[PDB]
């Protein structure tokens, strides 16, 4: 059962070398081709390159020869390096398992067939922000459930995740045991250049006395995690 | 390579055109990217479906390669990207520009608005932020205004563009950053969100 997870710095300075890793489980790295693809905000998909254990690698010319891909069999991961980065390199970066096929249009003896590639399993992607600003960890504050926050026996409580940089921030509740009624809002990019987001959970009011609620906030770029207890009043 | 947009009513057939320019035999792949998600392979080699793709999605046989979606539903709204391969070139590195599929005639839904006052922890820290959370609305266009007592608040307002939820409705957020003295001075603060000509106002007060 192939599963991919991209991991990166989340922030890089202009002209630095960007280093990314795709960790794969439920599959051997040597059994497949692998691709990296990226997407700029509100822009399309750009295929970066592909690699195979045979040592076969090939790169998109639009990356300007700045890209290197490699395979680490001991760790079962695919790695990407991108040199001399610019703001134009800010994007979400995906890794994808890549399959190849042959389409025959003629005499096989005349070698009248061609190969095509298709990316059948993608990771969720890792965001990369190219900026000269520093990382900033969030401050997290409780959004207390209150009669103001309550309608008709269901109560809203949450966590405010304020002023962080760069993306992403991850939020779970009660270490992932609490999933139903959880809504985590996309962050806002403030005029300051810092991000803020909120995560709320809708909960039975009856539970408020007897159930404890904790938001788990993870901001990997600053290597900080906060668990915040959210209580009524 | 592909049109940026297509709009369609629920239940009818969407036909999406590739970036095109193929010469000879072709192998076309289609990818589906829904809001806030990673791309998903929907078609390969013109007509082949990976396991799990509905029969509603079909490709065209082997220029002007087409992805057809019959009985379109709201859940089908996405960017659809094609990736065209042909005999001519050893490799095509470029994905199609992509097509934005919009589904029309979805039922309207008024926003639910929840407004949070600053936490006592934030106040203790000499900061104050009001949080206006807006969800479950359709269509996805909203205007957010803030008031201190009855006066419009211009400064310190930060508001997101709406984003689609997995239930096919939309959500957005608005933040008002205040000094604790600004917060304690006024009798109340209000978040007013206007949707389809109608307005829901939520109010909070220092107490």
């Amino acid at each position: 059962q192939v599963q991919l997870q991209e991991s990166g710095p989340g922030l890089v300075k202009p002209s630095e070398t960007l280093s990314l890793t795709c960790s794969v489980s439920g599959a051997s790295i040597s059994d497949h081709y692998w691709s990296w693809i990226r997407q700029s905000p509100g822009k399309g998909l750009e295929w970066i390159g592909y690699v195979y254990d045979s040592g076969d690698t090939n790169y998109n010319p639009s990356l300007k020869s700045r890209v290197n891909l490699s395979l680490d069999t001991s760790k079962n991961q695919v790695s990407l390096s991108l040199t001399a980065v610019t703001a134009a390199d800010s994007a979400i970066y995906y890794c994808a398992r890549t399959q190849h096929g042959r389409r025959i249009y003629g005499i096989v003896a005349f070698r009248e067939w061609f190969t095509y590639f298709y990316m059948d399993v993608w990771g969720q992607g890792t965001p990369v922000t190219v900026s000269s600003a520093s990382t900033k960890g969030p401050s997290v504050f409780p959004l207390a459930p209150s009669s103001k926050s309550t309608s008709g026996g269901t109560a809203a409580l949450g966590c405010l995740v304020k002023d962080y940089f760069p993306e992403p921030v991850t939020v779970s509740w009660n270490s992932g045991a609490l999933t139903s009624g959880v809504h985590t809002f996309p962050a806002v990019l403030q005029s300051s250049g810092l991000y803020s987001l909120s995560s709320v959970v809708t909960v039975p009011s009856s539970s408020l006395g007897t159930q404890t609620y904790i938001c788990n906030v993870n901001h990997k770029p600053s290597n900080t995690k906060v668990d915040k207890k959210v209580e009524p009043k | 390579t592909q049109p940026s947009q297509l709009s369609v009513a629920p239940g009818e057939t969407a036909r999406i055109s590739c970036g095109g320019r193929s010469l000879g035999s072709r192998a076309v792949q289609w990818y589906q990217q829904k809001p806030g998600q990673a791309p998903v392979l929907v078609i390969y080699n013109n007509q082949d479906r990976p396991s799990g793709i509905p029969e509603r999605f079909s490709g065209s046989p082997d220029t002007t390669a087409t992805l057809t979606i019959s009985r379109v539903e709201a859940g089908d709204e996405a960017d659809y990207y094609c990736h065209m391969w042909d005999s001519r070139s050893a490799i095509n590195w470029v994905f199609g520009g992509g097509t934005k599929l919009t589904v029309l005639g979805q039922p309207k839904a008024a926003p639910s608005v929840t407004l949070f006052p600053p936490s006592s922890e934030e106040l203790q820290a000499n900061k104050a932020t009001l949080v206006c959370l807006i969800s479950d609305f359709y269509p996805g266009a909203v205007t957010v205004a803030w008031k201190a007592d009855s006066s419009p608040v211009k400064a310190g307002v930060e508001t997101t563009t709406p984003s689609k939820q997995s239930n096919n409705k939309y959500a957005a957020s608005s933040y008002l950053s205040l000094t604790p003295e600004q917060w304690k001075s006024h009798k109340s603060y209000s978040c007013q969100v206007t949707h389809e000509g109608s307005t829901v106002e939520k109010t909070v007060a220092p107490t």
